[PDB]
């Protein structure tokens, strides 16, 4: 278990 | 590009955790056009174990990705084919992987094979270096999946892996279609490392 925030350039 | 910062705990030996710090950017390869998704969550579970079978060192993965908060190529089962080289405080080592892929569900099994003898680092401590572009993305969220929009030509993943009182991993990862086999070839140089540190100690309970 993780969770992951992905960004934006 | 997109990015993403997370920290993975690792369990020590002692009770303890480890901490590791990731860094990690995405480049399409390609020269044409991708999605630009807003901030959204990837919620991974995943589990390790072994072939009783296999005596060489190896990691058998289970793993269910899903998103929450150029596409067809996953339509389906796609297979996989990793291959990994790296030195860590210069022991070098290559991991190589197979296995399937259905982006349909978000679930990835792969079976990591350490090439060159004994691994000179936990398993564990490689998990999230050794395939993003098949974790499930519900279909409000369908526009938002950078990984499939950038296939077949595929992305760059680079990564730093910095393990809190302890050295780094410094990752380089093509991930592309290969004659429709997805492929992920990585590089991984890992510096600094206490010769007897969590890491090289081999400290690390095994599971994660």
């Amino acid at each position: 278990h993780q969770k992951l925030v992905f960004f934006a350039e | 590009r997109i990015f993403a910062i997370f920290t993975v705990r690792h369990n020590v030996e002692d009770g303890s955790v480890q901490l590791a710090d990731h860094y990690q950017q995405n480049t399409p390869i390609g020269d044409g056009p991708v999605l630009l998704p807003d901030n959204h969550v990837l919620e991974t579970q995943t589990v390790l174990s072994k072939d009783p079978n296999e005596k060489r060192d190896h990691m058998v993965l289970l793993e269910f990705v899903t998103a929450a908060g150029g596409e067809e190529l996953f339509t389906g089962v796609v297979p996989i084919l990793v291959e990994l080289d790296g030195d860590v405080n210069g022991h070098k080592f290559s991991v190589r992987g197979e296995g399937e892929g259905d982006a349909t569900i978000g679930k990835l099994t792969l079976k990591f094979i350490c090439t060159t003898g004994k691994l000179p680092v936990p398993w564990p401590t490689l998990v999230t270096t050794l395939v993003q572009c098949f974790s499930r993305y519900p279909d409000h969220m369908k526009r938002h999946d950078f990984f499939k929009s950038t296939m077949p030509e595929g992305y760059v993943q680079e990564r730093t892996i910095s393990f809190r009182d302890d050295g780094k991993y410094k990752t380089r990862a093509v991930v592309k279609f290969e004659g429709d086999t997805l492929v992920n070839r990585v590089e991984l140089k890992g510096t600094d490392f206490k010769e007897d540190g969590n890491i090289l100690g081999h400290k690390l309970e095994y599971n994660f």
